[PDB]
């Protein structure tokens, strides 16, 4: 454990080498090269407690990677709905594009992420905005086969159109 | 590796 980062103990869920480190020195938000924090690198590997215990100890979940990767994207893209639930608790943007011109949105169509997108939407996902190609989140789906996916965004836009 | 996102496509369709 002496060897390991404070992002490679939170990705693998060491809750008590981790909350050590954090008495040792004031690390729980220091990026490492790609500006990822510890917060992102247990999103991505969806370490729920650890996800938990960050944000309780302070750790900023609006915080982006050199590519503007969220820690909600990293979440929404391996489909680990619980830690979604509780970054969008913490009222991050759900909108935002990074550089590879991805949204939490496109990562859970892309994944074929059915409750990830049910609960992006519910909290203000929109499933209209396009990428730089001209697509939007109910284009991918259809274009990835991914059925129920395409049936939760149409439901939605549905919806909006009958109140 | 540092986590990673996938490649979108960059055209559908």
């Amino acid at each position: 454990a002496n060897s390991l980062s404070v992002h490679q103990l939170a990705a693998q869920g060491e809750m008590l080498y981790l909350a050590t480190r954090i008495e040792q020195e004031n690390v729980i938000n220091h990026t490492d090269e790609e500006g990822f924090t510890p917060l992102m690198w247990a999103a991505a590997h969806g370490q729920i407690a650890v996800v938990e215990f960050l944000l309780q100890n302070g750790a900023d979940p609006q915080l982006l990677g050199k590519g503007r990767e969220s820690a909600l994207s990293l979440a929404c893209s391996k489909g680990y709905t619980d830690i979604v639930k509780m970054l969008l608790d913490c009222g991050v943007d759900v909108n935002e594009y990074d550089w590879n011109g991805g949204t939490p949105l496109l990562y859970a169509v892309h994944g074929n992420h059915v409750k990830c997108v049910k609960m992006l939407l519910e909290s203000g996902a929109d499933p209209t905005i396009e990428t730089d190609s001209g697509y939007n989140s109910m284009d991918l789906a259809v274009a990835l086969g991914y059925r129920s996916v395409q049936q939760v965004i149409e439901s939605h836009l549905l919806k909006l159109l009958q109140n | 590796h540092t986590p990673r996102l996938p490649t979108l496509p960059k055209r559908v369709p």
